């Protein structure tokens, strides 16, 4: 009798948690981190069987929640807000109990040990699972890119994490984290079009500006020739319908928006932008490897479906790198499931049970296994 | 399980076939090829052999260029492999002879193949004890030159690779 | 010769520049030897009331400025910001012209003997200096201890060093410098804080993170016994109210900036630790007395007096070292200011009046009369 | 204020209504210091309701609205956005400065503008503020007597100052540094 | 013309005995100069020294019980002024001898002479250089106490100030 357990793949992500079953390489449900418990004030219209609307319900039930979130950047600041991720994941979203489904969850970049413990503790402890992974999101963002060794990130509305590797296994001196982000990039684009005039004030226009961010903004390959090229032609500027026929124009800002991650003073931002974050974290690796790492700069993360990222990318690396380096920015076809995609792949590699804890290794050595085993 | 696959013992039999200098009076003649590909198994559980030009040293005597010189236009342009090749370099003092691991990735292939080749080369890596340098390619003209490989094999020696000024 | 006018003793350490008068065992000025040298931003600070700005006055510069040292790592890496930062030492901070009055200074960590003639030079040609003397640090910190033979440990705000020294000698064979900088265990104390999910980036928070390095840091006794009961010991997380009133939490960080000197491997350098380097030191000297060594290191420098460091020491030698031998370490009440403290203590002596090099000396002589007077 | 002033049925809509409304914006609305506190307060009261007179001797009726009114500033929740309050806007505006001054921003809170002539506002604004900061912390508010025109009273200050020696704004020297001369007589 | 006062290079000469010391056997007991007051000229073009008791460190002896609390004796309780220090303070590593600007500006003071003071703090904190700290001074009730002497250069001294207990 031969079939094979297809496995839940749970991204944990960058505050952008990304769900669906492995082997299938599209996700079910993708939402943002937010778990909102209800206010007093308003009206509330509890018609469900629980008090936390999480992800979507949030985001459809404006002013009356009390917001909380589980995870911001990749690590998980609350514990009991974020069962209830899971909970509503696997119970509503994925639409099955997880008794005899194996899961894959994320650890991202920068995050303790015992939140590996207590997130090995709660898949056997609060959802039944049989046999449970923590693979690193870098390490998978790289794979998707086909590469062992190198420089990833991911790039999202909650962090921008810098994470250069080698053969698999991420080198910790040079993680670099810049915490100017594209929630940062969507409310400066919000700021921008209320000085032009249109009027966004509800998270309901605000996620319209969020759907703006997406369709519709770039990066310019220098900001200057951008400017003075929609300046003498007006025509560059282009109109957008809200979903009921309102219409607006935007042009000038859908560069001058992310130009402003390769540029932290134009939000007023002490840090390095993005290029002086990716060389100084390259620099502080080791003095071999860097020319590879120079060589394999895999762009992933969800910011990074921007055109023209690659080859700006491309062109602010040769202004901070040294002339006898060659240079080479990889950006692939898809960028913000990468990891997920990543993860579904590896959560359908059945065989050696190496990395993949099962109930009974729990049962004897406790939560300690996942370091004996997620190496 | 999330672990990698492993190698079928075939591509250990062909490794000791080629890593070492074999005798110089018939071996090195017609059974000493110096290029070798490998596939990932259907199943997906296995590192197999695959097809690509494992040209011998007496071929070149025959009609034919340097073997890695016509290795090269049996490539999968869309799936992801692993080579092994024996480079013969030819320094401002003496000849060496060394072994590479080539992981090829071509940046059109699946990203499922990608992935399953990019963990599993470890536990090939670790399996050939006997290489000495190692190289991920992902462009033709990252894998097809001589000049690129010798940076490679880079630190001082210079000169020649395969008998072709470096 | 013989006038009531008290010399100027300035002490360059190991990065952190400490600088008063004479006879008075406590200092008028204590700071890092930094100075912001412009980020990009360079024409738009030139149009202002200066160019380049020095210690603290530079750290209240937001992200405009690299913030760098000329004293970097006992070595200069450029002169005239050397003299920038003498020239706010005494003719800002200290409030004085060192014309008025003469000048004790130390001898940088390690330097080439040459390097102290143009510190010569700057006290006679740029400050019009009377007379002045220049002095090995470690000696100064040995002779406050009361013994003239010892291994001194400096660690500092710039480097660390393992100094054997014999009846005043310094034996210069087996001087050891370890390239752990107490500057950049806060990076690492930073870094280590953002796996606490903190969000501190900022030049501001970063002197916030010096104080909780003096304030909350401890040497673990054994660091695999203290994590094995930290997962236990409730006790570990230690209060920090920030400046605005905002309470936070530090736990295992504590123990981890200290243990990077004992494993350089945690912060990922290539040295041998504190215990290492000290032993290799005494083993790079003669065959005989290693026995009196062994018995006599002083433990010096600010990145010592974190609690539980003379104990644990006392434990890792007696490892390395034989246990025929009788290794002791002594650890002096004051080590963090031992050098200046010494150095004003130099300065307050009336034995011999020309041993200080004078102008008067120096403007027939030049620099190299420095070596006929200061060993 | 009309919006509320329709549940006693004043189907107010003019310009020569507006200047009425405005007039008990003025003469008439305070702040609350504790919401259901200054309901019962008004509801222990033999008096509550309270009319107005509109120039021409006709009488309108006014109660509760003079600060179920004010109130939607400290939570626009009741008028029906999105938005935090004046006092909660003041403190995230606070806790995104520098960790080095956020200090004295808490002492130093300056309430100007027209709005801010409602008795209870900075009463208020201090007893609230007290709930969101660190209780080690001290907060005070200012609000000048003249702190309807207090913007413009230190606008009619500055130019009355003949010192132009360090400025150079002027009909020569704009000609020269242009619409941007602003920029660059300024240190 | 719309334009905020000018201070000029006549107050940085009675700061001269402050950006600088002397040697303190003789010279500092005669010319630190430990508090001076500043005012603006009614012709209202720029700030002078108010020439009403410049403190140093000679009269200290002789009656000034604290230097500041002699000055606390001058200063007016409705009207704005600007102020130097030269804080003589013990802390746990290092004896402090700092200079501090004072804005003196009381809560209850005219507006139309606070705008003309306050808009002067940019031109005088150009000027008086070599500062370390800044006294905020609301009226007499927010410094007649010794201890916020010490509160207002930052707190953090815990020892000794002014020769006073801290």
């Amino acid at each position: 009798d031969e079939d094979e357990t297809t496995a839940l793949v749970c991204d944990n992500g960058s505050g952008l948690v990304k769900a669906g079953f492995a082997g299938d390489d599209a996700p079910r449900a993708v939402f943002p981190s937010i778990v909102g418990r209800p206010r007093h004030q308003g009206v509330m219209v509890g018609m469900g069987q629980k008090d936390s609307y999480v992800g979507d319900e949030a985001q459809s039930k404006r002013g009356i929640l009390t917001l909380k979130y589980p995870i911001e950047h990749g690590i998980i600041t609350n514990w009991d807000d974020m069962e209830k991720i899971w909970h509503h994941t696997f119970y509503n979203e994925l639409r099955v109990a997880p008794e005899e489904h194996p899961t894959l969850l994320t650890e991202a970049p920068l995050n303790p040990k015992a939140n590996r413990e207590k997130m090995t503790q709660i898949m056997f402890e609060t959802f039944n699972v049989p046999a449970m992974y923590v693979a690193i999101q870098a390490v998978l963002s790289l794979y998707a890119s086909g590469r062992t060794t190198g420089i990833v990130l991911d790039s999202g509305d909650g962090v921008t994490h810098n994470v250069p590797i080698y053969e698999g296994y991420a080198l910790p001196h040079a993680i670099m984290r810049l915490d100017l982000a594209g929630r940062d990039l969507t409310d400066y684009l919000m700021k921008i079009l209320t000085e032009r005039g249109y009027s966004f004030v509800t998270t309901a226009e605000r996620e319209i500006v969020r759907d703006i961010k997406e369709k519709l903004c770039y990066v310019a390959l220098d900001f200057e020739n951008e400017m003075a090229t929609a300046a003498s032609s007006s025509s560059l500027e282009k109109s957008y319908e809200l979903p009921d026929g309102q219409v607006i124009t935007i042009g000038n800002e859908r560069f001058r928006c992310p130009e402003t991650l390769f540029q932290p003073s134009f939000i007023g931002m002490e840090s390095a932008g993005i290029h002086e974050t990716t060389y100084n974290s390259i620099m502080k690796c080791d003095i071999d490897i860097r020319k590879d790492l120079y060589a394999n700069n895999v762009m992933s993360g969800g910011t990074t479906m921007y055109p023209g990222i690659a080859d700006r990318m491309q062109k602010e690396i040769t202004a901070l790198a040294p002339s006898t380096m060659k240079i080479k920015i990889i950006a692939p076809p898809e960028r913000k499931y990468s990891v997920w995609i990543g993860g579904s792949i590896l959560a359908s590699l059945s065989t050696f049970q190496q990395m993949w804890i099962t109930k009974q290794e729990y049962d004897e050595a406790g939560p300690s296994i996942v370091h004996r085993k997620c190496f | 399980m999330a672990s990698g696959v492993t190698v079928n013992d075939e591509v250990i039999k062909v490794f000791n076939d080629m890593k070492v200098r074999k005798s110089s009076t018939q071996e090195e003649i017609k059974k000493r090829k110096k290029a070798v590909l490998f596939c990932l198994s259907d199943d997906k559980r296995q590192i197999i052999v695959e097809e690509a030009k494992q040209i011998l040293v007496g071929d070149i005597g025959d009609t034919v260029e340097d073997p890695y010189t016509s290795f090269v236009k049996l490539l999968p342009l869309n799936d992801c492999r692993y080579a092994l090749y024996d480079a013969t370099y030819e320094t401002k003092e003496s000849k060496k002879e060394d072994l590479v691991f080539i992981f090829w990735a071509p940046e059109s292939a699946p990203l499922k193949s990608k992935m399953i080749y990019a963990s599993s080369k470890d536990a090939i890596k670790k399996k050939f004890t006997g290489i000495k340098h190692e190289w991920q390619v992902n462009g033709l003209d990252d894998i097809k030159d001589r000049s690129t490989l010798g940076e490679k094999l880079g630190g001082n020696v210079v000169v020649s690779l395969e008998g072709k000024p470096l």
